RNA sequence: UGAAGAGUUUGAUCAUGGCUCAGAUUGAACGCUGGCGGCAGGCCUAACACAUGCAAGUCGAACGGUCCGGAAGAAGCUUUCUUUUGGACAGUGGCGGACGGGUGAGUAAUGUCUGGGAAACUGCCUGAUGGAGGGGGAUAACUACUGGAAACGGUAGCUAAUACCGCAUAACGUCGCAAGACCAAAGAGGUUUUCUUGCCAUCGGAUGUGCCCAGAUGGGAUUAGCUAGUAGGUGGGGUAACGGCUCACCUAGGCGACGAUCCCUAGCUGGUCUGAGAGGAUGACCAGCCACACUGGAACUGAGACACGGUCCAGACUCCUACGGGAGGCAGCAGUGGGGAAUAUUGCACAAUGGGCGCAAGCCUGAUGCAGCCAUGCCGCGUGUAUGAAGAAGGCCUUCGGGUUGUAAAGUACUUUCGCGGGGAGGAAGGGAGCGACGAGCUCAUUGACGUUACCCGCGAAGUAGCACCGGCUAACUCCGUGCCAGCAGCCGCGGUAAUACGGAGGGUGCAAGCGUUAAUCGGAAUUACUGGGCGUAAAGCGCACGCAGGCGGUUUGUUAAGUCAGAUGUGAAAUCCC
């Protein structure tokens, strides 16, 4: 079932999360089918805390792509 | 996929074997080298004989060992 | 070495003393080894004094001793039965010998 | 880094590096004009890889850094566009340590390595506490805040005055701060090193 | 933007030629030594045998009893007992173990890689269309009895559903001919005349696959003729499906020096190391695929496993045993013993991320996030800083005049890694409650392993260093001892009384908690030379002829245009490499 999750380039004291949509088979951090944006917890990096890409994610979702509950929320807030 | 060749055998019913052959540059020297291949083409109408230098489609497997059917007679003749 | 490994255990068959060659006198002492490899070679036996017996049982490190041809291998002392050389205050490295107090 | 008696390097190199009392008519090379040791007197042979040898060495005692990092700092300003020659000389030159000596805010490269480590030494506000730190133009190497008091550097900044500073630097020894303004070339550098012959010992 | 060679076969020279060297790397080991921290990394050797614990459940919005808990009754109190209700276990019933995790034994084959084809299939989820009328039947639990040491088992009686079965409508679909006939389906929960969960049939979407095909995929021919279903045809059987896949009959072919057949070996690849490139080597960490769980074989049930904690049969072994008969299989995690030169805590924890089930609450989750051990590696840091005699003492050398180790130590001043005190982190919102129709939306409240660690502030003592080497290549020297004796040695060699190559000492060079040693990989080798080579005498034309296959082929014109060349387009996963 494709799904639209967060995937971890984490790193040490370097968490950074890529919104994607991807297989749920694949694995958290494996091949994925296409990114619609990034995320940054502490959002230091850049001052751009989160991109969506709304229009993007807005045809994975209705193509029966399912968004997870923490990546819904980042989404929710486009 | 259109593959020519020669007739090298009539000897089957509805069924010619076509000898094509084809020249390829070997992956390490280069030069051109000469390979070859039977393929048991169909002919139904049993009008192609041998010396035939014939075209070959690819087509709905007739057998195990024939997928091609004859499509044209490029010439008469060449023993 | 065989399995192209650095050091190999095996048994002492005999612990003779051989002779250098023509340009060299002296009584060398060296020992056939049956090492676990499966084969039975000589191995040259450095220091001043060893304590290697019938039932020696040692490592092998593998030297060539140009005095006596034949001997392509040296024991490892310090490892094993092999004891380390006595009062070794000098290259202690080799010959396994602790350093004194 | 080496830690030992400087002054006989300066003997080892032929020539005089700056280690400390250079000023002074203390430092041995004004005494005896030879190599460290019991040979120091008798007629060396150098041969071809001699001089390319002591030729990096004295090179690398000056700004006194390691073999490794020397060796690093080579093979970048080795891959960079331009003189390779030049370059060198830049990187070496970048290095916090060395600004700092420069400026003057240490007697040495040696002192000067101390006062960065001991965070006394601060670049663009925020404080560097690592000696091989690339100073980059533009930049503002001034002293600390809380370190302007420590008579050390009250000292020295204090024979600063009147003391001219190179061409690709500028002091204030009034606020105590630097300036780095560009790579000095090697026409700005004096250095006894003949950078043709350190290039070549490394080509091998 | 990319290529230095040197030593040694001579009395000397040139050429040919082999061997060898300084560099970098290694999930290493060994020797001497060893302070701290961060990140990373750790049986590379027997599928050898294993003590002990652990490696999947979840639903009372499917139904009847025990265990744990609360509340309300009959009572003056006690005993006893009744009703209601929460959790859960035991049972019945429903949905899930073929995912994840481990290993590489076996394996040359469309197994894999790349590019295509079609004789096919796909739970839960999503979109669309239509429907859900009437009836009938069954088996445990439970109850009673009996057998057994135990495991567990036999008999009798009662009983329910979204459990099974028969009948309707035909949206459609199937079959013959052509333009005919046949065949379907369970409720439950509630803010209950309105929704929610779920069901039946059909089409499509999403994704994942079975099968087939072109090309590519190691070594040996002291492995050459091989083959009977063996090659093809008709019919039939068989399967989800093609196919001798299997069978009957007929035909007699099919394959081979472009190497079949046989034998040997090794999981393969993305990538990794190296190299100027080509190429060589490798494929260990991580990712994809493949093949294996006591040894061997097999099938069932299912969308899928021919399936580690499912089943059946054969075999050995271990344990239990009233011996009658049973229980298992760490090449799962940790660990034990055995092996080896050698490789670790039978530790902490789920809050975070992710996964399974559930409407939800919530439950499960040694997956993982961390800590521990080891300089195995990488990077950062400290053992101090400034001052200090024409120049102590001591050791060493001496033409004893003196020189050297030395500003080096002592000593003076300064800072002050450890350690102590205080503070103390990021990494994490809802369930619920209030407003709103307990919907959307908004608002508010409660709760954390590593850690009391990181980091910040305050106080504050100078406070481990070693190892290898000094004839030449290789940078760095003397004295003494020994004396071809003892010993050294990668090669050339050295030692028979003056040795910078033996041992010690002083000194010196290199490097630094590291330093050496051993083993393994790379080029130089233009020494297989495609780029880069040779054959009269240094290694090298086959003794000659004829001739098959194969390779190559004169001048002009035309067609095709396969090779070759050009434009466009698709593919060329991620990561990596380069900027």
């Amino acid at each position: 079932m494709v799904t639209i999750r967060l995937a971890r380039h984490g790193a040490k004291k370097r968490p950074f999360y890529q919104v994607v949509v991807a297989d749920s088979r694949n694995a958290r951090n494996g091949r994925f089918i296409e990114r619609v944006g990034f995320f940054n917890p502490i959002a230091s990096e850049k001052e751009e805390g989160t991109r969506l890409d709304l229009d993007r994610i807005a045809h994975w979702v209705g193509q029966g792509a399912t968004i997870s509950d923490r990546v819904a929320a980042l989404i929710k807030e486009v | 996929r259109t593959l020519q060749g020669r007739v090298v055998s009539d000897k089957m019913e509805k069924s010619i074997v076509v000898a094509i052959e084809r020249f390829v540059k070997h992956p390490i020297y280069g030069k051109f080298i000469k390979r070859t291949t039977k393929l048991h083409v169909h002919d139904e109408n049993n009008e192609c004989g041998i010396g035939d230098v014939v075209e070959i489609r690819e087509c709905r497997p007739l057998s195990k060992t024939k997928s091609w059917t004859l499509v044209r007679v490029v010439e008469k003749a060449v023993l | 070495a065989l399995e192209a490994c650095p050091q190999k255990r095996g048994v002492c068959t005999r612990v003779y003393t051989t002779t250098p060659k023509k340009p060299n006198s002296a009584l060398r002492k060296v020992c056939r080894v049956r090492l676990t490899n499966g084969f039975e070679v000589t191995s040259y036996i450095g220091g001043e004094g060893h304590n290697l017996q019938e039932h020696s049982v040692i490592l092998i490190r593998g030297g060539r001793v140009k005095d006596l041809p034949g001997v392509r291998y040296h024991t490892v002392r310090g490892a094993l039965d092999c004891s380390g050389v006595k009062d070794r205050k000098q290259a202690r490295s080799k010959y396994g010998v602790k350093r004194p107090k | 880094r080496y830690l030992g008696p400087k002054l006989k390097l300066s003997r080892r190199e032929g020539t005089d590096l700056f280690l400390k009392s250079g000023v002074r008519a203390i430092d041995t090379k004004c005494k005896i004009e030879q190599a460290p040791g019991q040979h120091g007197a008798r007629k060396p042979r150098l041969s071809d890889y001699g001089v390319q040898l002591r030729e990096k060495q004295k090179v690398r005692r000056i700004y006194g850094v390691l073999e490794r990092q020397f060796r690093n700092y080579y093979k970048e300003a080795a891959r960079l566009k331009g003189n390779t020659g030049e370059n060198l000389l830049a990187l070496l030159e970048g290095r916090l340590d060395n600004v700092v000596y420069r400026m003057g805010f240490g007697a040495t490269r040696a002192e000067a390595r101390q006062l960065v480590s001991h965070k006394a030494i601060m670049v663009n506000g925020r404080v560097v506490n690592i000696a091989s730190y690339q100073v980059s133009p533009n930049d503002v190497v001034s002293i600390r805040e809380k370190a302007k008091k420590q008579s050390r550097v009250k000292a020295a900044l204090e024979l600063a005055e009147q003391r001219e500073k190179p061409t690709w630097l500028e002091v204030d020894a009034g606020k105590m701060e630097g300036t780095f303004k560009r790579k000095p070339e090697r026409s700005d550098l004096s250095a006894d090193i003949n950078e043709h012959l350190i290039v070549e010992l490394y080509s091998k």
